């Protein structure tokens, strides 16, 4: 919502969010 | 012209012969029994010598016309045997039929075996001629609905007791091919001589060889069997068919439903079947079809259908194959995530 | 001078053959009310036993004391055949002769009888490959057969035949053997060669055999030289492992249980093997596709996908499909965008981190 | 191919050159569709092959001139794409280029025209690289582009680039009135449509075009006022799918222009068609569907056999889409 | 007359401008008697690749002896700048792709050779062989005989099979910079007796885009239209160089969203006649300037000067983000504006995307 | 005059062959045992050593001592198959022998005895570009062969053979070479060679062979022309090792920490050491991957970069795992945007201002 996300979403920048924090060791 | 089916030859040869026979069709195995039928007639009547020959441009109409005219040492009443072309025959061809026409006399016997005419190749002057003193039999191979019937009455023939849970397992095994069902039922009579064909018996000697076509897919996807879709396209990637003529074949069916749906809801559907010049026996699955599904439905599979053919030009792939397959799922009642579509 | 198992160990007789049970016996009951066909042909996928049975049938045959379904194997006519020594046993490969002028020349060789044999047999092995010139020759000798020849044929794919021949022949199709049939055959091939085994080592080699006895009797061989005698389980293990080709869906089941250990063992793998990466992405798409096919409908999977139909199935079973179409998002994306990275491996390992960990978050309005 | 007086200035330069025995043995012409760069390179040719030239003009009397005239010189080589196909094959190239290692048999130069480069294959541009590079004494390559940024960069590189630029938009209207008889508007409107080029709008004349530009105005401003596009499909369907889809765009932009308050506008002969585009679509829709149009033409224009009917009717269903309430609009990618 | 890409073609070591690494590996190579089988020369366009390749089968085929700096005057030097030396054969690999092609080519392979002591196989544009040519090459390539030399010359080597570039000693060409450009163009041009300029020189070699050939192609433009004087005037049209501040003024208002007067300015440079593309590289660089002065504000050149408060002010008022998106759209325009229906129309499209994406 | 290392240094026996353990120990153990097999099948990568192992078969199997696992390697049946003159070792080039005309003859000529050897070896090189006319005449023959007969196969790709011929053979895949055993072959062989080298030189040239073993020999040959007769860290790092400089570390770190200045000077100063822009992206691409990989598996960073470990270690504990991605992905779209870019360091500056303006913690001022 906030602008700074639309930026990116123009600039075609994916942006990830990890959703298994227990993966990672 | 006397216009006959395979399973009425046998009478009309006892009661008499004729100067000429064409055999036009598709199934190979009906018109091979009628030639073997019609060849052991001739040999019971004094026909000896039996002599084949393939139409073709290449071959040499010269030694067919001196064999027609010549007469042999010690054998009298010959037949003669075309095989006409898997395309049809061609002008050239056309005159040399007429040619022959009239070299026919009473010992020689023709026999044509050949693919089923066109409207326009049997418009012909050689064969409006002979329609006088010919007999024709259609062979068309029994439809899906007819196919049970003659699986019926072929078991009953060769004294076999048939169940009709090994009839549906045979046609579904090898529909569209006799000559397998006839092999196999062969088989299954040497293996057991008893002749009793229960359900396990046929069901562990028999092995998939069907034959389809894509009007059969479409058809199939129309009515919304997805098993059957499924098994028709596995059957066609299996023969080696190219995609190119399944999709082309889908889009103009699917172009007919996206337009009727548009328009359907200002007009009645029998006008708009009567203005777009639809097939009676279609008009039934055309409606349920279009009953079926809204314009939720055939929107999407527009998008499949365009990126199915980008993919396969621009990008030259291999994945044409799963990409029909979830079309012919989203065209059933199925609720396709739509990541694939990629809207 | 130990013999090829495959070359040493061959079919004597019908009780010998394993498997193929009703081709078998429709050919005994044929030969013993005498209703013989002028033609067979033999159809099937690789090391069925095709030529097998046919030359099983021609012992049959010309056998001195008579037509019988299960031959003597002790009477010279027996014996010359198994050799290949027969006079009027004729063994055409149509492989290296589909030239028109070389099955000519036999064809007219037809015509003469058989000097010792009551029948004259040609047998035409992979007949596919002749050309329409000979295909029509030999249609011409099949509907004008002398009483005293008969033609067997044997052929992988017999779609490749005209329609006339198949229709003027009596077809026989072979079953690929089972799992159970194959481990008990090389049981009993090994306990026969006096060669030590274990239970698990039998399984695996039946399983990666995949229906083809003769593929089994390499891989048992194999497994003997690597053993140095002895078909151990590890050897056999060691052996599978090399020679894996299943990585595509070892990597899907462990990116589906989120195990990187499991993931970066199986890239290594592939590494040490050479695999192509984007060949590899597109068979992981390409098994993901098809498991959410299944998940939609379990019609999907046909015989293409047997060999692993079973991993497939309970995968579609077990994943939800909401994962699914996430993981097939994430390996699309991953395909995008593997050209630019620096290097392939390195793509195809930020792709499967992702996919395992690092949830793409979806576009807004 | 016709002698368009504007061609006038530059051949004077390009001739003079080859009088001085300083001519580059590569040119590539650029210039849009209609601007006669043909007739050019046909003059030059005929300069080139002429055994006894009268200054800058061919006398017209010597057996090369006749031979030309007859189209049968031997040492004059055409390269074009065949009857019905679109594309430049590797064979020709191979045989020009064979042929071209034996001398002229007039004793004179030898001229390869190129119709088009751009209907050149990778392959025939490859082979066509070394023999350019190198050509055989007294042999000259003539080619033709629209854009020479698409051409490869290799072949690029080795050829002398000339520029062709149309004359303002007083002489091109003068000249189309001397030719065409319509209003000014009209006439106005076809030649920017035609990108400033007076030979192209002459042609859209010279036709059923305009017909046909007439028939898509009405069947856009019957849809603009309710939600179906896809009758559409009627006007666009046809080979000259990419001029319709060209004027689409134009439309559109011209649209988002007026939405912005601009001034000049592509269109200056339907002022109710972009008044009514711009009063029931927003600009952010606007921008979406021109997006598409020109996607979709570079589609048809680029793929081999691509199904006309259905990716317009694809565009159009998805333009109809669009417009609905709640839909994610795409955005440009690189 | 000759062209000068096709006249000024190098015959020695010395006169090939850069390549310093490949031309050391080489000599190194030839001195020690560590000569290999098999060379590929892999670059960008016009890099001297076919130029080093014939210089290095001069050197391998020279009368004097096997050196790296060949002699140019015998007679084997002088066949092979002519290009009639039999053991010498140059392949096309363009015009002959077919197996048949290469097939008889490696059964050739045994005979010694007619004059010299190494038969060289100059295969240039190696990359258009189709798979079955590559695969029959292998073998050979692999171990050819004692009197036999591979020489190969592609610009785009990842389009070979990796076995072939496996078994090829590879070198790597390396664009040329503007100052080597820029000195062998004034090189050149005095030794034609040829006028030119400081500003037309440096003008060349930055569009050149590090090839020389394309350096030399338009040097010859110039010529042609500058009526045998490089001047700067001549250059600038022929490139069309913006000199005003059409750019800076475009910015501003795509920054202003003021719609109305962007598109005046576009009607206004399309009735003077500009260049697309330079106009938008242009306008790349005004935003990469501000950027770097938000970065830091003794970023902006003295060059610049003219339009440094103006330059400043845009530093103080449109945030970072926006500038890069900005520099992101206009790029993207760039990239698309040959696959338009018009260039002004791109251009157009373009600018209207831009003021559309105003965040405020 | 000196011959290529390549072909010099070709393995004359088993105990030469550097690494695939597997496929020597089972060929040891069948020659021994006696069980041989008359179909071989060899695939693997390229530069592995089909054919050295071919030829190594084809030398223990005619051996004037007998079918032993380690030929003698002086009779003059030996002698012969090193120097390639046995007559009874009949290579094909299946690369030029396509035409099923060929096999046919092969097939016709297979009957007789060998000359002097107790087998004739048909070792098919690159045979997956036979037509599949060949593999057809060629099955029956593979079947049921003569007992002096043996064939020897060897390609590149397996995938495309028919499956009835893969089904006829026994197959032995070989694995890429790892980077210690390239390394201790290269070392070895410069050591025989008496050629100068230093150990960075060699973990380069090994790192970037790639598996293949020929591929490292050809790159030690550069490398020893490049540096006239030595293999020196600086001559190596001139042509393969441009890239892997503590510059690229310094830019990662100093974008994590936001320090635009510290950003400007490290472009400023690998701009004056004339540092290629994508060598520099790709690097910096690398390193965050390789610290991403540390994230999740603290056994990703082997020895080859020992020399940062730690500095890596470090960079893992505290980035967390979003703020790496979020980079990776901006390197990664300013890499695809460089070529079109106005100019290369025009082009990184560009990448690496968007990536400093949206920093997670601490994005540039804004305006007021
Ligand atoms: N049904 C079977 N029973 C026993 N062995 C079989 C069978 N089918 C194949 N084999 C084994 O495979 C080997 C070769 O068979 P092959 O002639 O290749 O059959 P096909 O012609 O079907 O490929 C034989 O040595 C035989 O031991
Ligand atoms: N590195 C270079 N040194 C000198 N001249 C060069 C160089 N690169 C290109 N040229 C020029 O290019 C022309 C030769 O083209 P060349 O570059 O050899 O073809 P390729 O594209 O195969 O490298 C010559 O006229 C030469 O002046
Ligand atoms: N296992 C190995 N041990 C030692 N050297 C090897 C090995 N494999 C390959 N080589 C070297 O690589 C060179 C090329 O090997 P090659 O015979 O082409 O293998 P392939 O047939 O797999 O390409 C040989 O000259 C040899 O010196
Ligand atoms: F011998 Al087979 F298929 F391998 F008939
Ligand atoms: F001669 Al080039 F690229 F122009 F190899
Ligand atoms: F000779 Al190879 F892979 F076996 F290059
Ligand atoms: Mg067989
Ligand atoms: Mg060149
Ligand atoms: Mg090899
Ligand atoms: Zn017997
Ligand atoms: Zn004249
Ligand atoms: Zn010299
Ligand atoms: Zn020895």
């Amino acid at each position: 919502t906030s602008r700074r996300d639309w930026q990116l979403q123009q600039l075609g920048i994916t942006q990830w969010s990890l959703r298994r924090p227990g993966a990672l060791q | 012209m006397i216009r006959l089916y395979p399973e009425q030859l046998r009478a009309q040869l006892n009661e008499g012969l004729r100067a000429a026979y064409l055999l036009l069709g598709n199934d190979p195995l009906l018109l091979q029994e009628s030639q073997d039928a019609v060849r052991q007639v001739a040999a019971a009547q004094g026909f000896e010598e039996h002599h084949t020959f393939s139409i073709d441009p290449n071959t040499d109409w010269n030694a067919i016309f001196s064999l027609c005219q010549a007469m042999s040492l010690f054998a009298s009443r010959q037949t003669l045997l075309l095989l006409l072309p898997e395309n049809g025959p061609n002008a050239a061809i056309n005159e040399q039929l007429l040619t022959l026409t009239g070299l026919l006399h009473d010992d020689l016997l023709l026999i044509v075996r050949g693919n089923k005419l066109s409207k326009a190749q049997e418009n012909a002057a050689w064969f409006t001629a002979l329609a006088n003193r010919s007999v024709q039999v259609t062979c068309q191979t029994p439809e899906q609905a007819q196919l049970p019937r003659w699986v019926a009455a072929r078991a009953k023939q060769l004294n076999l007791e048939l169940d009709d849970a090994a009839n549906q397992v045979l046609c579904y095994c090898y529909e569209g091919n006799l000559l397998a069902l006839a092999q196999a039922l062969e088989r299954l009579s040497l293996l057991w001589p008893d002749g009793k064909l229960t359900l396990p018996r046929v069901e562990q000697a028999v092995n998939d060889a069907a034959h389809f076509t894509p009007f059969h897919w479409v058809d199939a996807l129309l009515m919304g069997k997805s098993k059957r879709a499924l098994h028709i396209l596995q059957q066609l990637r299996l023969e080696g068919s190219e995609p190119v003529i399944l999709l082309r074949t889908l889009q103009r069916e699917l172009l007919l439903l996206v337009n009727l749906k548009r328009q359907s809801a200002h007009t009645p559907l029998r006008a708009l079947f009567d203005k777009h010049r639809v097939w009676q026996n279609r008009r039934g699955m055309m409606g349920e079809a279009l009953n079926r599904l809204s314009q939720t439905q055939l929107r999407q599979a527009v998008q499949l259908l365009t990126r199915t053919e980008l993919t396969l030009k621009q990008d030259y792939g291999q994945s044409v194959w799963a990409e029909l397959e979830g079309l012919s799922l989203l065209l059933c009642h199925k609720p396709l995530a739509d990541v694939f579509i990629d809207g | 001078s130990y013999q090829v198992l495959a070359r040493k160990w061959r079919p004597q007789t019908f009780a010998d053959v394993v498997g193929q049970e009703h081709v078998l016996t429709a050919l005994a009951n044929g030969l013993s009310l005498g209703r013989i066909h002028h033609a067979y042909l033999f159809s099937g996928t690789r090391g069925v036993g095709k030529t097998s049975i046919a030359r099983l049938l021609a012992k049959g045959l010309n056998c001195e004391t008579g037509i019988t379904a299960t031959p003597c194997g002790v009477c010279d006519n027996c014996r010359e055949i198994e050799q290949g020594r027969f006079v009027d046993l004729i063994e055409i490969d149509a492989a290296s002769r589909t030239k028109v002028e070389d099955t000519r020349d036999l064809l007219d060789n037809v015509q003469y009888a058989p000097a010792r044999g009551r029948f004259k047999v040609y047998l035409i092995d992979e007949v596919h490959m002749l050309s329409r010139h000979s295909f029509n020759a030999l249609l011409k000798t099949l509907e004008e057969p002398p009483e005293h020849v008969k033609f067997l044929l044997a052929t992988t794919d017999p779609q490749k035949l005209p329609v006339t021949i198949l229709s003027r022949c009596l077809q026989f199709h072979l079953k690929a053997l089972d799992v159970e049939q194959i481990r008990h055959q090389l049981e009993h091939i090994l306990n026969e060669e006096h060669i030590a085994h274990e239970p698990r080592a039998l399984q695996l080699l039946a399983r990666a055999a995949e229906g083809s006895l003769r593929d089994a009797l390499s891989l048992t061989d194999q497994a003997i030289a690597s053993g140095d005698g002895q078909v151990s389980t590890q050897a056999v293990s060691a052996m599978l492992g090399t020679l894996d080709d299943d990585q595509a869906l070892s990597l899907v089941e462990a990116m589906v249980e989120a195990n990187g250990e499991r993931v970066m063992a199986l890239i290594n793998e592939a590494a040490a093997r050479g695999i192509e990466w984007e060949a590899l992405l597109v068979e992981m798409l390409g098994l993901l596709h098809r498991i959410a096919m299944v998940q939609l409908s379990p019609a999907a999977l046909g015989n293409d996908m047997a060999a692993i139909e079973l991993r497939m199935r309970e995968l579609a079973r077990t994943i939800p499909p909401t994962d699914i179409q996430l993981y097939y998002q994430t390996l699309l994306i991953g395909r995008k965008e593997l050209p630019y990275a620096p290097d392939r491996r390195m793509g195809v390992e930020m792709t499967l981190l992702r996919a395992l960990a690092f949830h793409p978050r979806m576009p807004l309005p | 191919m016709r002698w368009y007086p504007w061609l006038r200035p530059d051949f004077e330069k390009l001739v003079a050159s080859y009088q001085a025995g300083r001519g580059h043995h590569a040119l590539l012409i650029q210039a849009l569709p209609g601007m006669g760069d043909d007739a050019l390179i046909y003059a030059l040719s005929r300069y080139l092959l002429c055994q006894q030239p009268q200054g800058h003009k061919s006398c017209g009397h010597c057996r090369g001139c006749q031979l030309m005239q007859a189209g049968t010189h031997p040492d004059y080589y055409t390269l074009a794409p065949e009857k019905g196909k679109n594309t430049l094959g590797v064979d020709a190239v191979r045989e020009v280029t064979e042929k071209l290692n034996e001398h002229a048999r007039l004793g004179g130069a030898k001229v390869v025209w190129v119709t088009d480069a751009a209907l050149l294959t990778d392959a025939a541009a490859n082979a066509l690289l070394k023999t350019l590079e190198e050509p055989p004494a007294e042999t000259w390559f003539f080619l033709a582009t629209r854009e020479p940024e698409r051409l490869l960069a290799t072949l690029r590189s080795r050829c002398r680039l000339h520029y062709l630029a149309p004359p303002p938009e007083q002489y091109a209207v003068t000249w189309l009135s001397r030719e065409v008889t319509m209003s000014q508007d009209a006439l106005l409107a076809a030649l920017r449509l035609s990108a400033g080029s007076p030979g192209a709008a002459l042609a859209l004349f010279q036709g059923d075009n305009w017909q046909a530009r007439e028939t898509l105005c009405q069947a856009l401003a019957y849809s603009v006022p309710s939600g179906d596009w896809y009758s559409l499909l009627a006007a666009l369907n046809h080979e000259q799918a990419p001029a319709r889809l060209h004027w689409l765009a134009t439309l559109l932009m011209d649209a988002l222009k007026r939405h912005h308050g601009a001034a000049q506008v592509t269109n200056v002969d339907v002022p109710g068609l972009v008044a009514e585009l711009a009063n029931h679509l927003s600009p952010s829709r606007l921008q979406a569907i021109l997006g598409d149009v020109c996607h979709i033409r570079e589609q048809l224009m680029s793929v081999t056999g691509i199904n006309r009917e259905l990716l317009i009717t694809d565009l159009l269903l998805r333009i109809e889409h669009y417009l609905q309430p709640g839909v994610v609009l795409p955005v440009p990618h690189l």
